[PDB]
């Protein structure tokens, strides 16, 4: 028994070992209690203000649609402290970790930037972080693995199967089985068992607020549609919550296509994976014929994971939100062009967002339509595989 | 009906349940096969078999290992019902128990799944990342196809789990014998005494403690605190990695070892 | 003549050539009718605000302090569009090169932050940016290089000279010289000649005006002591100058002591180098005992430069700023310390500023002091600085 | 007096002024000092010297390149002043002008070196980075030591300029020919006989055109303009430069050079 639904239609559930259910059902408990708690609302919104910059800006890029009837606003998740917006919730999971008197963190992280988000709450709320990280992970982020042994982190390299993002995910579930009376999951994405996905979205739907208000403000009525890259969902959910029973704005989910569907080599478990069961829910998953989880791909690491969280998924199965996909190149080109013509670095994650963004308006540029991207991050991290991907082109 | 049988025949000999655990296909086929048939030569009252799986979140580093060596041979799960239909037909009377993770039990529909199940011949399954309160299109289909669904006491139990399992649970309840994941090098440090009695009062299915189990001692003082056996799996398996030079070491070894265990069941 | 004081004291003036005097004289004019005009001020704000994310917070460090009477204080400029405080006047200068009509900038840069925040500005408001940088520091800065070109300006590397920040400064002015009809000079410091530390001051000080509200609306007082890294001086003095009227206020100014003052290997020009002339400016200088000017050096790039703004100096004259030094090996020690127990990874330029405050608090742990640091920039850009000298150091 | 002797002989002969500048001490002290005597022997009328400093930030490639070498030489300001006393005492006619940038004047106190130039036999200085609005400290110490305050008449001078360097100029006025730095590949392209006739109403000191003059036909041009010579410093440079290798052929095509642009002086 729980106190909400774990489900999102048929997406969801609580899929983990009997031991894990105590752990969950007191997370669940803790957080619908600090959701009624003005005081861990006071902290909560103190440390977003005064320590992470909220609220972020939403700039108007005027350069980037110029000749078309699009107007195009990026909520500014990129200034967020981190460079990202998982910053936002790992504040959140780290005061849960608090309130139910924990003091050792367990995080997962691939790309390495949730692995940072984990470290510098940690460190800022004198927990104890261990994160998990693919070996193959370890070797191609050093500077993020850096930068959360500089914030007292320990990095635990995994080994175990592919040795990535979804090997690391079950390290740390392996060590919350045996830990999780003293120590807490902070689980990185809007996925995993209940009540995870919800509660990542509840830490997260700040930006879609905001972009709210700020979009009233400047405009005077809501977005036609709001577009944002999907990994595991966080971002996408934490823009789109808020705008989900104003039923005129669209919701545009992004997964990264890869080298090209047809390729087999992408990341789009929700419009090209088959539903299975595994990492605590039941969602659609890049998995063989015979049921193992398939890797994934993609060039931005953010991106690179075999599987989706179930809101999503349920968005998608009762048409509220489409999802769509965005290959490499395309990714590319949407971050050379932000860099050229509005000074602003994105994340290749969110490059994925505003290349789909950037096809909405060059497809129909006599289309008048208000859009919103989600700059889930700035992009001073991906430079060097920028580089080398242009350099080996002989583009430069 | 096989696991009834089971538990009567070793109640009237005074005598409690050993149930090793492997990988199936570890570390190939046609030695998995070895691997099973010397441990019931060596005195297995009852088998949990697992099948390879990509990402066993519930495993410790030695059925890691195992799941990583039937991987390099190849092995399927299409190929490990083959075994399954080959291991029934030599040994009509063991319980066979699976110890499943839930995409293989999902990919190809779980009714199909538990029905592949009883045509080969299995007794039970447990799947390890389906909690009771997720159990029920599982234990639903398990039930249709004669396969008893099998359910995990922990040892931090409420009293409202113990009657969820013994409701539900069907063949043996699988006895937790501490937090974490698989391992021989860690032992249950919690004596498991008044959840044997609660599961009895309750009329559950016969327990059997499982993690850690990996000395006679052990097997001894689980059958002494009421439970009807214990199960054996990381120290069946580092056999199995010890000796991957030496088939016929391994089965030696194996056998030496299952036997020991299997005469400490003996009250 | 001129419209505005050139000089501070003895210190500043305008020595260029002849033929830069109009230029001078019409970008001082231009910024005092700039100053006057609400529509430039209206614009100024809308890209601060919703383009470089102003407000930017005040962030109160309990952790570092912990043991003593010290409240810390830290104005988060690293949160800026840019990751540095950079950003604030390259937007007013680029709004003044297009009040006066010009659609072309030119920039010198050493570290590679003010190339970077001249591209960006460029970029965005529609202006061609060439910028020039010792050869020295092009080889140094492979990865600013890069985001300059992303953003589409062109960079020249300069082989005159020592290739270095000096040689890029003689350059950017041997270009201005031919070129001031249609390009403007985005100098990147406040130094330089009039009326470049003062737009610069201007242009920066809504750093210090939002510190003074938040540390009023946080603390209900003001601080005892502001404390900034000096380079060039445009950072510090915009700390400073709200603060200057409140003669209660210390003003601190840190500059790099590098290897230590008496290796020489240093870049504190204002309390250990002699008054000369040189770039347009009478101002203390690094030079030789004949009158060449002698090279710096810091751990820090972004403070590297052998000389100093006007105001500093004459700021230190009447005794109303106080300034010191802060070695290589301080500097690392407060990057590591704010790591670890906040979070945040500081330019290696501020680590020098809090390294002071860092001292003023453990020299003096029983002193109550309320202190506010201007963390000028964010250290991601460090990371790999202080990686390669922890590992040759055998620390890691 | 020097140069008021010089244009009164000119005016006399219906001539123009040949002012080459080159770097003291460039290639080396001794080649400088022969350069030196080439340039006059071979009709020089008057010489300006540059002090080789860290940073000319109104010079080209060229005069760049020739402070380097004179830096890679080792040459020093202290040794300038003995080169320009020996060049005094071996002519003592010829006006000896002095290009400065601000910090080398600056640097030892600026009485101080004004008084040096003064002890030097120097007739006038120019400071390259001291607009005529900061000139003030600067021409009072070259005034009480009889050294001639040089100003600059850029093309685009007002009509305030041209009398404020009217006013306080002495020996001769320095007419830019266009904007930018020094080189011989740039020449100005504006005709500058409207701010030659001003500064002869405002009764300035004679005007020496410089900035791009590489060829004879620009001294030519120059005096037909009403400007009393022409100044010449890349264009010498350059063949220094070109020359490096060959000391004896470095002075052989100086004097063709200079020989030349003389003789496009005679009106
Ligand atoms: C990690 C990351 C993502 C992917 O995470 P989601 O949960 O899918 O939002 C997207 N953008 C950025 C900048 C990220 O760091
Ligand atoms: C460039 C820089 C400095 C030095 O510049 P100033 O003009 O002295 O302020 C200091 N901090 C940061 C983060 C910088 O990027
Ligand atoms: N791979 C990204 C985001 C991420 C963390 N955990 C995840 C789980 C699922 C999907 C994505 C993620 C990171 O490690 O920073
Ligand atoms: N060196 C730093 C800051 C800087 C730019 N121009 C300067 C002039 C003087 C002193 C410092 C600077 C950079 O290039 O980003
Ligand atoms: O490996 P151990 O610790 O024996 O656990 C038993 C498990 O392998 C089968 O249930
Ligand atoms: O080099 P040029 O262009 O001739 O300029 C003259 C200068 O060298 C001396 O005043
Ligand atoms: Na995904
Ligand atoms: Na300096």
């Amino acid at each position: 028994t729980t106190l909400l639904n774990p489900y999102f239609g048929e997406f969801g559930g609580m899929y983990v070992p009997q031991i894990l259910m105590p752990a969950l059902n007191q997370l669940e408990e803790a957080f619908v209690s600090a959701q009624k708690d003005p005081e861990f609302q006071a902290q909560f919104a103190d440390l977003l203000k005064n320590y992470a910059g909220r609220p972020t800006a939403l700039t108007k890029c005027q350069n980037i649609t110029a000749g078309t009837r699009t107007t195009l606003y990026l909520k500014r998740e990129d200034l967020l402290h981190g460079g990202a917006h998982k910053t936002n919730q790992v504040l959140g999971q780290a005061l849960l970790a608090k309130r139910m008197g924990k003091s050792e963190i367990i995080a997962e992280t691939g790309a390495g930037q949730h692995g940072v988000a984990s470290a510098l709450a940690s460190a800022l709320l004198g927990l104890k972080c261990r994160i998990y990280m693919g070996a193959k992970d370890v070797e191609r982020q050093s500077p993020n693995v850096f930068r959360m042994r500089l914030m007292g982190a320990e990095v635990i390299p995994v080994h175990s199967g592919s040795a990535t993002l979804k090997d690391a995910c079950n390290e740390a579930l392996r060590d919350w089985s045996g830990s999780y009376e003293t120590a807490h999951y902070m689980l990185g994405t809007a996925a995993g068992p209940h009540p995870y996905p919800t509660i990542v979205r509840e830490f997260q739907r700040m930006i879609g607020e905001e972009t709210k208000a700020q979009i009233l403000d400047k405009e005077g009525r809501l977005p036609d549609a709001v577009i944002a890259c999907v990994g595991g969902g966080s971002n996408a959910i934490g823009m789109f919550a808020d705008f989900i029973n104003d039923t005129s704005v669209g919701l545009i989910g992004v997964e990264p296509g890869g080298h090209g569907i047809e390729t087999g080599e992408h990341g789009a478990p929700l419009k090209h994976g088959r539903v299975g069961i595994y990492f605590g829910m039941k969602a659609p998953m890049m998995q063989t014929a015979d049921g193992q989880i398939e890797e994934s791909y993609s060039i931005s690491a953010g991106l690179d994971f075999p599987s989706v969280g179930p809101q999503h998924a349920y968005l998608n199965s009762i048409g509220r939100a489409d999802y769509v996909s965005i290959t490499d190149d395309e990714a590319l080109e949407a971050f050379k062009t932000l860099c050229r013509h509005e000074g602003i670095i994105p994340a290749l994650e969110s490059s994925h967002a505003l290349a789909h963004a950037l096809k909405m308006m060059r497809e129909q540029p006599e289309k008048e339509q208000l859009l919103v991207v989600n700059l889930s991050g700035r992009g001073d991290k991906d430079i060097f595989t920028v580089h080398d991907i242009l350099k080996a082109r002989g583009e430069i | 009906e096989r696991y009834e049988n089971l538990f009567a025949q070793l109640n009237d000999r005074r005598e409690g349940a050993f149930v090793p655990f492997v990988t199936l296909g570890d570390p190939g086929i046609e030695q998995s096969l070895k691997i099973i048939d010397t441990l019931i030569d060596a005195g297995a009252d009852a088998l949990e078999l697992g099948v390879p799986f990509s990402d066993p979140l519930a495993d410790g580093p030695t059925i890691q290992n195992a799941n990583l060596r039937a991987f390099a041979a190849g092995v399927t799960p299409a190929q490990c019902f083959e075994m399954l239909a080959l291991i029934r037909e030599k040994h009509p009377t063991i319980p066979i128990g699976l110890l499943m993770y839930a995409n293989l039990v999902f990919n190809n529909g779980i009714d199909a799944f538990y029905a592949r199940c009883e045509q080969v011949g299995v007794d039970s399954v447990l799947v390890a990342d389906v909690p009771v309160e997720e159990s029920a299109p599982f234990r639903q289909a398990a039930l249709r196809h004669n396969i008893a669904p099998i359910f995990i006491c922990p040892p931090n139990a409420d009293d409202d789990l113990l009657r969820q399992v013994a409701s539900y649970g069907r063949g043996y309840t699988y006895l937790l014998s501490r937090s974490g994941v698989t391992g021989a090098e860690n032992r249950g440090a919690l004596p498991l005494h008044h959840l044997i009695e609660k599961l009895k009062e309750y009329h559950a299915a016969p327990a059997l403690q499982g993690f850690g189990i990996s000395s006679p001692e052990q097997v001894s003082a689980a059958v002494r605190a009421g439970a009807a056996g214990a199960i054996s799996g990381s120290a069946i398996v580092k056999i199995i990695e010890k000796n991957l030079a030496s088939p016929k070491q391994m089965l030696a070894e194996l056998r030496s070892f299952v036997s020991a265990m299997k005469a400490a069941s003996r009250a």
